[PDB]
C-alpha cells in the first residue's frame, strides 16, 4: 500500500495523468495514454527511485501499473 | 562522358569502412535480400540484408512448418536457415565487404534474429520499430559489429544513450535520423507527418546537436532523399551519411521483382498513408490489398506466422484490414491482387529502372 502510492505519483507526474485513475488494471498506452519513449523514461525513473533494474524481458511484459507494481 | 570520380568521403561505422558514405535502406519482406544487398555492396555503399520474413525465401523452401501455405510461427517466418543462405549469397558477389541485417525491434524472437544475424556472418545491425533499448545484449558475443539504433528525434537518441551507458557503458556505433517522407513505417505522431517542424532537414540538425554530448555519434539521414543534390543539403546540415531505399527499389536488382513493373506506373495520387498492425503509420501503395480492403474483398486473416508483438496475434491485423505478414509475404511471391506494397513519398519519380552501378554512379559522381 505504501509502495503503490508511492509508484502511483511517480506515474501520475510522469505520463500527466490524475493519481486517481492510475489503477492497478491501467494500461500505461491504452488507458493513460504514453508512447514507447513515454514508457522507457518511466521505467529509468522508476529504477532510480527504488534501485532495481527490471530488464527488458521484465518491461516487455508489465503492460498495466499493478504488474510493474509487483515486480517492486 | 567517362564515369567519374566522387569528391565524397568513405564513411567509417564502428570496425567497418564503406567507399561511398550511402546506407542501402533495408526492405522486407524479400525486397532487399542477396542480389540487392550483395550489389550494393560490389558497389560500394552499405548492403542491408533485411531479415523479417526470411522463412519465404525461395518459396519458403527452408521452413520446417507451412500452415495455409504461410510460414507457421516465428520461428519459420524469421528463419536461421534462410538468413545464413541469403548472406552466403550476398558475400558471393560481395565479398567480405561490409553488408548489414535489417530487424524491427517489433518482431517476436528479436534476440534470436540478431544472433542469427550475426551468425549469419552480418557486420552491422540495424534496428526500428521501436526503441532498441537492450541491443547490446543480444550482440555480446559479437563486438566486431557495430549497431545502429533508427530514430526521428533527438529525445530518441538521449534516451537510448542514457539506457545503453547505463547498462552496457556501450554507445551506438550510430544513429539513422528518419523523416516523415521515407517508406514503410513512420517514426512519427500519427497526426503529424507534413508539419514543418518534422521535416528531415530541421531533425537533422536537432540530432547532431544533441549526438555531440554523447562524442558525436554519426548520423545517418534518411526519408526522401533522392539524389546526390540531396545528399549534398543532409552532408551539408551536419549529417555523416545518408540511407536511400526507394532509389534501389527501383533497381533490377531488387530481389521483390514485381515492383519494376509497379513502379513506372505509380502516381503521386496512389501513395497512401495507412494503419497498420506494427503500430505506427505506414507509407503504402494504393494497391493489392488496400484495394481489396476498399472493395470489401480481402483475404481472411488469421495469425499463422505471428511477425511482430504489438499486433497479439490477429488483434490489431483485424482492425486494421491485413496482415503485415501475409500482405508482404504474397508480394515477394508475385500476388498483385493481394499483396501488400511499400514506398517511400518519391516512389512516383521512379520512372525507369535502372541498375545498382548505375545509381551508384548518378549519387557519387563529381
Ligand atoms: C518498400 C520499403 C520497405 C521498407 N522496409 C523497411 C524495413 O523493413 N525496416 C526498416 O528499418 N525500414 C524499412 N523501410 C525504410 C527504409 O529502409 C528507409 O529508411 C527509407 O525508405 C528511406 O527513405 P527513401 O525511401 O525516401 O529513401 C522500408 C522502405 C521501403 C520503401
Ligand atoms: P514507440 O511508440 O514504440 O515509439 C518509438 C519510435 C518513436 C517510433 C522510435 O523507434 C523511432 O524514433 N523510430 C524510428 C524507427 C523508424 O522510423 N523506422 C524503421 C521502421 S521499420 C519499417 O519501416 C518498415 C518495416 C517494413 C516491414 C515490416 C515487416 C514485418
Ligand atoms: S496476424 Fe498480426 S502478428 Fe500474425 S502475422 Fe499477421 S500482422 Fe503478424
Amino acid at each position: 500500500m505504501a509502495l503503490f502510492e508511492d509508484i502511483q505519483a511517480v506515474i501520475a507526474e510522469q505520463l500527466n495523468v490524475d493519481a486517481a485513475q492510475v489503477t492497478p488494471e491501467a494500461e500505461f498506452v491504452k488507458d493513460l495514454g504514453a508512447d514507447s519513449l513515454d514508457v522507457v523514461e518511466l521505467i529509468m525513473a522508476l529504477e532510480e527511485k527504488f534501485g532495481i533494474e527490471i530488464p527488458d524481458e521484465q518491461a516487455e511484459k508489465i503492460v498495466n501499473v499493478g504488474d510493474v507494481v509487483k515486480y517492486i | 562522358h567517362h564515369h567519374m570520380v566522387s569528391t565524397l568521403k568513405p564513411l567509417k561505422i564502428g570496425k567497418h569502412t564503406i567507399k561511398f558514405p550511402i546506407f542501402q535502406g533495408g526492405m522486407g519482406v524479400g525486397i532487399s535480400w542477396d542480389e540487392l544487398a550483395g550489389n550494393v555492396a560490389k558497389e560500394g555503399a552499405l548492403g542491408v540484408i533485411s531479415a523479417v520474413g526470411t522463412g519465404y525465401y525461395k518459396n519458403m523452401r527452408f521452413v520446417e512448418r507451412i500452415v495455409a501455405k504461410k510460414p507457421f510461427e516465428a520461428l519459420n517466418f524469421y528463419s536461421k536457415k534462410a538468413l545464413n543462405e541469403i548472406f552466403a549469397n550476398a558475400r558471393k558477389i560481395c565479398g567480405n565487404n561490409p553488408l548489414g541485417a535489417n530487424i524491427l525491434y517489433a518482431i517476436n524472437d528479436y534476440g534470436r534474429v540478431l544472433r542469427d544475424s550475426c551468425e549469419a556472418g552480418a557486420n552491422i545491425i540495424i534496428t526500428g520499430a521501436g526503441l532498441p533499448t537492450n541491443m547490446p545484449e543480444f550482440a555480446k558475443d559479437f563486438s566486431d559489429v557495430a549497431l545502429i539504433p533508427i530514430i526521428s528525434s533527438a529525445k530518441a537518441l538521449k534516451i537510448l544513450c542514457k539506457r545503453w551507458s547505463d547498462r552496457y557503458k556501450r554507445i551506438p556505433d550510430a544513429f539513422i535520423v528518419e523523416g516523415p517522407l521515407s517508406g514503410g513505417h513512420q517514426g512519427f505522431k500519427y497526426e503529424d507527418c507534413f508539419k514543418e517542424e518534422f521535416r528531415l532537414e530541421n531533425l537533422v540538425p536537432k540530432v547532431v546537436e544533441a549526438s555531440k554530448e554523447w562524442g558525436n555519434i554519426p548520423i545517418i539521414a534518411a526519408g526522401g532523399i533522392w539524389d546526390r543534390k540531396d545528399i549534398d543539403t543532409m552532408l551539408s546540415l551536419g549529417a555523416s551519411g545518408v540511407q536511400m531505399a526507394t532509389r534501389f527499389l527501383g533497381t533490377k536488382e531488387c530481389d521483390a521483382k514485381v515492383y519494376a513493373d509497379l513502379l513506372p506506373t505509380l502516381k503521386k495520387e496512389d501513395i497512401l498513408l495507412i494503419k497498420s498492425p506494427v503500430g505506427y503509420p505506414a507509407r503504402a501503395i494504393n494497391t493489392g490489398v488496400i484495394k481489396r480492403i476498399e472493395e470489401g474483398n480481402a483475404p481472411k486473416i488469421a495469425c499463422v506466422s505471428n511477425c511482430v508483438a504489438p499486433c497479439n496475434r490477429g488483434e490489431e491485423a483485424k482492425k486494421v484490414g491485413y496482415c503485415i505478414a501475409d500482405g508482404l509475404g504474397r508480394s515477394y511471391l508475385g500476388n498483385r491482387e493481394e499483396g501488400l506494397y511499400f514506398t517511400g513519398a518519391n516512389g512516383y519519380r521512379v520512372d525507369k529502372i535502372i541498375s545498382v552501378h548505375e545509381l551508384i554512379k548518378e549519387l557519387t559522381e563529381g
